[PDB]
């Protein structure tokens, strides 16, 4: 038989003359039987066709095809939390994927390789079925049937053999507590194989630090009860003897550093066996030959372990590399700012041996840099010497866009308003914009800020603030205190040292009242003004240009960005006056972050939030009311309203406030609480006293998809607000704050979100101390 | 989008929508013609219209990733000139591409990494096909490009001329004079160098780039 | 000026005694190369001109700098152990 | 509501309450916390009508043989260990040869408790805990492991003569391997799917045979663990393998007189010529002892998790682990009786025994059951 | 939805890149040579003949 056409029935991915070519007689080649069924085989060698049907019109060949391409969709039905591309990838680990040859055999392949993976996922009451539906002329959705039962929970780990502790301090050494004795109180439990993985060296290095160099695991039996749930393991030990230390034979290269690398394995010859010490020491020695510059040192301590006095010996085999490994270094994801703003912050410089935490302080400030999302490298050794490393600093930048809002319920109010976004150096350009403002009818206020933060060399921080508070407090008109403030803020950083940045900056101060609040604290500080305002009325004006020169200092050792765990700083900031200003005084504060971690995983860090600050004048005047210190709100001490915690100023027996609102507004005026009423809210302290006390917290049951930057934090909120320059005579049946023992309580949890917009905080605090005029909101929403 | 049709009729609805410029619509006609239905006769004009739709719907790797698939798919064809200008024309927008331009901000100090990308490309337009419509344009994209490499390690080199890593002048001006000893940011990193031996009190060797200034600035 | 607090840098590829005591003029490039290892600097102009050269910034006067130049002619064979301080 | 949180699997539980010839007790006497949420062989035993009946709490019976009245009572509660504190345990069932019990352990002790007040006679420690019963014979306790090892300790005063390891499973599975003494040779199954004969005297390999899978690689069987445990009537050895696969193989070779590898089989007994035996459908059926050849099956039992089937009162009693026991027709598959006797579901075997049907489940312990 | 989708044929904005940026060029100085162009930068000159902007057809 010689073939004249062969018929192609259905191929739809491999060719005609493909198929043709596949097929072993050719058109044109004489068909043989054998070759007929070698048409079949080859053709079934195609991996496309799931049927061959190779037969001859007497020569004139015959190949009905059946075909397996393009799957156009697989379909994933009981696809529970064990993810169904986890499920296509073990689909995929069955060589089966969307727009793929379907052969119709691999369904079981993937259902038991999909059976045995639930096996291996934690279950083992876990099975699947897959089901083949056709598509268009012979694609096919896979459907599949997911039958998951229930899962495997690891139940007791038996450890047999165990001759030196008991199974269940180790157990306890591995993750336990007590469960109410009146004592403490832990968790729960399930199974997966990896834990167990992970607690046998728990258990080896339980071994391994108590002596116990000839401790070890002999053998395991999980039980199989025959529920696929219970997971108990008959887990055979043997503990050898208790081990000692006794003596360490250090040798090799020790590169010159002979004492030092033997300072590093001082030990007590019979000491007990740590080997979790040794292997401790062996970096000791690394990093001391890495800081050295040999950025490849061999350290290989071996103990000895002289069973006959149940000792150890520890040999040490040490070999270092070259001095001059850093060659250069490469900079790597600064495609949003350039590379000399992320070279300057390194303190590892080429043409250098190396200091191996040079490289990582380097990295450190690069973790307190803040501009990005992760911080990275490449210390790749460029072959061809022994001084030659590349260190390529790839990190991730940082995600822009924050955003600040309060309602005045506008448009369907008086247009009343509160803006506020922040764009966190948009773009990477080094230039951190956060502007906010709002204009309602009480006030219209325009703020700008932004700087380059290096804008000389010299770390120039080119921040002008600007401000124009259109501020009126209208209830109808210009009655109730109004204030058009007014200026600038113009200040600049300057690093005196690597961790320690010094700021100063000048402010205009451009005020411009009229018919302010008819109160002592008001009229005090403007009877130290040199005026002797209307005490029982509101028809009161005020312009002060303020000249007013700022500074300040910054410490700053404290891991990271937007999410930090460790370290200290220290903020300082104040102000002071110059001639020029309407008014002479000086307002001083600091801030401090210091992190003390209790959990040494860092979800349990210590993180100490408290606030300082004094002023007074600078001579024959005061620090204003205006900037006196205030407490409450979004406070460090929160669960309060804003401005409770402070001194409570006195209306004077007041009338009109050049127009008062009828028994509205009031500040003992004409119209209701007249004759020497109280201002409640604290209209400030000249002081101030108060801290908040947070905790990191991570958040066990929540996806920590984006938990990176989310921060669930306790607190116990407390302080005070108080004036030194508080009369007591003016408030002498009222409240006075004179004295710091005005101290406030609350406490409660800070929940920061991260979004897309930044972290987002919120609270709620219960103030359960609290001192005169506090107001208390436990509802408390922050930004 | 992903249309289940026949493929020349989504092959009729996808040069339209390409035409028409709907490339939400014109890629999920493209991929449902060649993921679909792999046998288009076409199916390079739609892998090479898929570089070009991927790429006019700003898709760039994806343009890559159709480059790499026709790179695996016609790796015999004329348009692989395309491919290779496309490449590095994704590598062009794959390394800056911020908004930050009207306000002054640079961005050639900042990472050429795909800018070294679009140069291999770019130079593998001008090497893999060197007569191609898209090759001269590879060539304007090459001189041109070696200058924007030249401004960011001269910024590199510039840091180590303030770091006062004085070696690391010379192995970041040499460094560029290693990579492009033809830019003009070449002649001026000549006197970091320069100056660089000068202050290690090198001055002989320093006063030896004075006389590389006296020729290579010129 | 008059600065008390400020950041340092250093700057190393240089040679110890012990590193110049190993070498001499006319041994060649690898034999000073397999004790030393390369400079992270030579002379590209002109002939192999290692330059191990340390600097260092301890602070506003003065200044800490170990400039060692290794001068191997053409055939790599050392011709010159420059040992040069700072200033 | 608080329903809605949850999750399930699925059984048939108690087709046909069935009371033909009507169940009762002769008695109960619970003995404490029995056979518990280990892989358990602990089961009740019947001796002498002084019922040596144990818990895995520590709490060893002799209850009397009419009411279950406290002949005499122990605790293998020890007061010391690696735990702390060493309860009885037993992955062993409880074997009364002589003046003692010998019962093996998760503690991987097998005791020997006298039988006239139950104090350790001998006590002897095996390689963690058994995967079997203590089979007492030759001088013998012998025992296979966990680990796999046959063992032979001394029957009479406790002293370990030959610990043999054989069949280990494949993952370190459980399940039954038992070694029993036939024609003078120990015959171990093995969770590794496996049978083996081996002469007991030493731990001398008779042959070793396997038959088929276990888990790993074929994953099988941890809704129940299937005996591999050898019921070695005549020289042709009547086992399973760890998947369920039933096998009849010769006792001096391995060579396979005919074999179910299409076993789902739970428990088996050889009934005459006809092998009764529990599927994983928890359905009884009578396989040839020359075939796989269905003399009868039954469909009146149907996802039960039941026990061996056993005879007592002229009717096939089988409990389960829904605490159901039933009486099957001893031919064709239905039921005569059914009893809810359990506070449990009876994880261990109705022990026909003294004239009555002693049980214990896992909190469900000591009744004992006429009808 | 304000969130759209359209752009047609030509490279890439930087008309810039059709000019091909005149190199000041570096001639080492006798005995003081240094090393060459390595790495990416290699320009096969080749504007014979080929199209620039937007005759540059991508499709």
């Amino acid at each position: 038989f010689v073939v004249k056409d062969i018929h192609f029935e259905g191929l739809q991915r491999v060719a005609v003359g493909a198929a043709l070519l596949s097929m072993p007689v050719r058109t044109g080649d004489t068909v043989n039987d054998e070759d007929i069924s070698n048409t079949i085989r080859a053709l079934f060698a195609t991996g496309n066709f799931e049927d061959v049907r190779v037969l001859r019109d007497g020569d004139t060949l015959l190949v009905q095809v059946k075909e397996r391409p393009t799957i156009a969709s697989i379909t994933f039905s009981g696809n529970k939390s064990v993810k169904d591309d986890m499920l296509k990838q073990n689909l995929e680990a069955s060589g089966v994927r969307v727009g793929e040859s379907l052969d119709r055999t691999t369904i079981a392949d993937i259902e038991k390789g999909l059976e045995d993976f639930y096996y291996s996922v934690g279950k083992y009451s876990a099975s699947v079925k897959a089901v083949v539906t056709p598509l268009p002329r012979n694609r096919v959705d896979l459907k599949l049937v997911f039958q998951e039962g229930v899962s495997a929970e690891i139940q007791q780990i038996n450890i047999v053999g165990n001759h030196a502790f008991t199974t269940d301090e180790l157990i306890s050494h591995f993750q336990l507590r007590d469960e109410v004795p009146w004592w403490n109180v832990v968790g729960d439990r399930k199974y997966q194989k990896q834990k167990l993985a992970g607690d046998l060296e728990t258990l080896r290095s339980y071994y391994l630090d108590r002596g116990y160099a000839r401790f070890n695991i002999d053998s395991t039996q999980v039980s199989l009860t025959p529920d696929k749930k219970g997971i108990y393991v008959t887990v055979n030990i043997t503990e050898g003897d208790q081990y000692k230390l006794s003596g360490v034979e250090v040798s090799g290269n020790l590169a010159g550093h002979s004492a030092e690398i033997e300072q590093l394995t001082k030990i007590e010859p019979g000491e007990l066996y740590n080997g979790t010490k040794v292997t401790k020491m062996e970096d000791d020695i690394k990093k001391l030959l890495g800081r050295y510059g040999y950025a490849y040192p061999r350290v290989q301590s071996m103990p000895e372990i002289n069973d006959a006095d149940k000792t150890v010996k520890l040999r040490v085999n040490v070999d270092a590399g070259n001095r001059f490994y850093v060659r250069k270094i490469r900079f790597e994801g600064n495609d949003t700012s350039k590379d000399a703003v992320l070279r300057r912050e390194m303190r590892q410089m080429e043409g250098a041996w190396l200091g191996s935490d040079l490289v990582d302080q380097g990295k450190e400030r690069l973790n307190r840099l803040g501009f990005f999302e992760t911080v990275d490298t490449d210390t790749q050794r460029v072959p061809g010497s022994p001084d030659q490393v590349d260190v390529v600093y790839k990190v991730k930048e940082r995600n822009t866009g924050s955003f600040n809002f309060g309602i005045g319920y506008g448009t369907e109010s008086g247009v009343s308003f509160q803006a506020g976004v922040q764009q966190d150096n948009w773009l990477g350009t080094g230039y951190a914009v956060g502007i906010n403002g709002t204009k309602n009818d009480y006030q219209t206020y325009a703020e700008l800020s932004v700087t380059n933060p290096y804008f000389t060399v010299d770390g120039v921080s080119l921040g002008g603030r600007l401000f124009y508070n259109d501020f009126q407090a209208d209830d109808a008109d210009l009655s109730d205190y109004t204030n058009k403030s007014y200026g600038t803020d113009v200040t600049l950083g300057f690093p005196i040292n690597e961790y320690n940045s010094l700021r100063a900056g000048l402010g205009y101060v451009h005020n411009s009242l009229s018919n302010m609040q008819p109160q002592v604290a008001m009229w005090r500080y403007l009877y130290s003004m040199g005026e002797h305002p209307s005490t029982s009325d509101q028809d009161n004006s005020f312009k002060t240009d303020d000249f007013t020169f700022n500074y300040g200092w910054t410490y700053n050792k404290l891991d990271r960005g937007y999410f930090p765990t460790d370290g200290s700083r220290v903020n300082l900031t104040g102000k002071v006056t110059i001639p020029g200003s309407d008014n002479e005084y000086y307002k001083v504060t600091l801030d401090t972050a210091t992190y003390v971690p209790i959990d040494d995983d860092h979800k349990w860090v210590v993180l100490g939030r408290t606030r300082w600050g004094y002023g007074d004048g600078l001579g024959g005047k005061e620090m204003p009311f205006y900037e006196n210190f205030y407490a409450g709100g979004s406070s460090t001490v929160r669960g309060f309203q804003s401005n409770t915690i402070g001194p409570k100023a006195v209306y004077f027996p007041h009338q009109a406030s050049n127009y008062d609102p009828d028994y509205d507004y009031e500040c003992a005026t004409q119209d209701g609480a007249k004759d020497l009423c109280k201002s409640d809210d604290a209209v400030g302290g000249n002081a101030m006293a108060v801290a908040s006390l947070e905790f990191i917290t991570p958040t066990p049951f929540i996806s920590d998809k984006y938990a990176n930057s989310v921060r669930t934090s306790f607190f116990w909120d407390m302080g005070t607000v108080w004036d030194t320059n508080w009369d007591s005579s003016q408030y002498s049946g009222y409240p006075d704050y004179s004295d710091p023992s005005n101290i406030r309580m609350s406490a409660g949890i800070a929940l920061q979100w991260m979004s897309p917009l930044g972290p987002l905080v919120f609270s709620y605090a219960q103030p359960f101390k609290k001192y005169d005029g506090d107001k208390a909101e436990q509802f408390q929403f922050n930004i | 989008e992903v249309p289940d049709n026949p493929p020349n009729e989504i092959y009729a609805t996808a040069q339209q929508k390409l035409q028409d410029g709907n490339w939400r619509q014109a890629i999920t006609q493209l991929e449902a013609l060649d993921n679909r239905y792999p046998f288009g006769p076409y199916s390079q004009q739609v892998q090479l219209d898929l570089i070009y739709a991927y790429y006019k719907n700003a898709d760039l790797p994806l343009a890559q990733a159709a480059i790499d698939r026709f790179i695996r798919l016609n790796p015999t064809h004329p348009n692989i000139d395309y491919v290779m200008y496309m490449r590095g024309l994704t590598n062009m927008a794959l390394d800056d591409s911020a908004l930050q331009g009207f306000f002054g901000v640079d961005r050639s100090d900042r990472d050429p990494q795909h800018a070294r990308a679009a140069f291999s490309d770019f130079s593998k337009l001008v090497r893999g096909y060197p007569n191609s419509q898209y090759t001269t344009d590879a060539t304007k994209r090459l001189v041109f490009l070696k200058d924007r490499l030249a401004k960011y390690e001269y910024s590199v080199a510039e840091y180590y001329t303030e770091r006062g890593a004085w070696v690391a002048v010379v192995n970041r001006v040499e460094g560029m004079l290693r990579d492009y000893p033809d830019t003009q940011a070449t002649r001026d990193a000549l006197p970091l160098m320069e100056n660089a031996y000068r202050q290690m009190q090198m001055n002989a060797q320093a006063e030896k780039v004075a006389k590389i200034i006296a020729a290579n600035s010129s | 000026e008059r600065v008390v607090y400020r950041p340092d840098i250093n700057q190393g590829n240089y040679l110890t005694a012990n590193d110049v005591s190993k070498i001499r003029v006319g041994m060649t490039q690898q034999q000073v190369a397999y004790a030393l290892g390369t400079p992270l600097m030579s002379d590209p102009f002109g002939t192999n001109t290692w330059f191990y050269v340390f600097r260092q910034q301890p602070g506003h006067e003065g200044v800490t700098q170990q400039t060692l130049t290794l001068t191997f002619n053409s055939s790599g064979v050392l011709t010159n152990i420059d040992n040069k301080p700072a200033l | 509501l608080f329903n809605s949180e949850e999750d399930v699997v699925k059984m048939s539980p108690l087709p046909t309450v069935e009371n033909q010839f009507t169940p009762t007790t002769a008695w109960s006497t619970s003995v404490g916390s029995g056979i518990g949420n280990f892989y358990s062989n602990l089961h009740p035993a019947l001796a002498d009508n002084v019922v040596y009946a144990a818990d895995r709490a520590g709490l060893v019976k002799a209850l009397n043989a009419d009411d279950g009245k406290e002949i005499w009572s122990v605790s293998l509660a020890e007061k010391d260990g690696w735990f702390s504190k060493e309860p009885a345990l037993l992955s062993g069932g409880v074997t009364v040869s002589g003046g003692h019990v010998y019962i093996g352990s998760e503690k991987a002790q097998v005791y020997a408790l006298n039988t006239s007040d139950g104090t350790v006679a001998w006590q002897t420690k095996v390689a963690g805990e058994a995967l079997s019963r203590p089979v007492v014979s030759d001088g013998l306790v012998l025992i296979h492991t966990s680990n796999g090892q046959l063992q032979a300790l001394n029957e009479a005063d406790g002293a370990v003569k030959w610990t043999v390891n054989l069949d280990m499973p494949s993952l370190s599975l459980r399940g039954e391997s038992a070694p029993t003494t036939a024609f003078g040779a120990a015959v171990v199954g093995g969770d590794n799917g496996r049978v083996s004969a081996v002469l007991m005297e030493q731990g001398q390999m008779i042959w070793q045979q396997r038959i088929s899978q276990a888990t790993g690689s074929t994953e099988i069987d941890r809704l129940s663990d299937v005996d591999t445990t050898p019921v070695v009537v005549n020289g042709v050895v009547f086992a399973l393998a760890y998947n369920g696969n039933l096998t009849a193989l010769d006792l001096r070779s391995g060579q396979i007189m005919w074999k179910r590898e299409l076993g789902s089989v739970n428990d088996f007994i050889v009934d005459g010529n006809r092998i009764y035996l529990v599927d994983q459908n928890d359905r009884v059926m009578a396989l040839t002892i020359d075939g796989g050849v269905t003399l009868w099956t039954q469909s009146d039992l149907l996802h039960r998790l039941l026990t061996s089937p056993v005879l007592y009162n002229g009717n096939l009693v089988v409990g389960d682990s829904e605490g159901y026991l039933h009486w099957i027709n001893v031919e064709d598959g239905r039921f005569v009786a059914q009893q809810k006797v359990d506070s449990s579901g009876f994880q261990t075997e109705p022990v026909a025994a003294d004239g009555k049907l002693l049980i214990q489940a896992k909190d469900g312990t000591v009744y004992s059951i006429t009808r | 939805c304000s969130s759209d989708s359209r752009y047609k044929r030509q490279v890439s904005g930087d008309e810039a890149y059709l000019e091909a940026a005149p190199l000041a060029e570096l001639h080492a100085p006798a005995g003081m040579i240094l090393p060459v162009t390595s790495g990416d930068y290699a320009i096969p000159v080749t504007n014979g003949s080929g199209a620039v902007g937007k005759a540059l057809d991508i499709r």
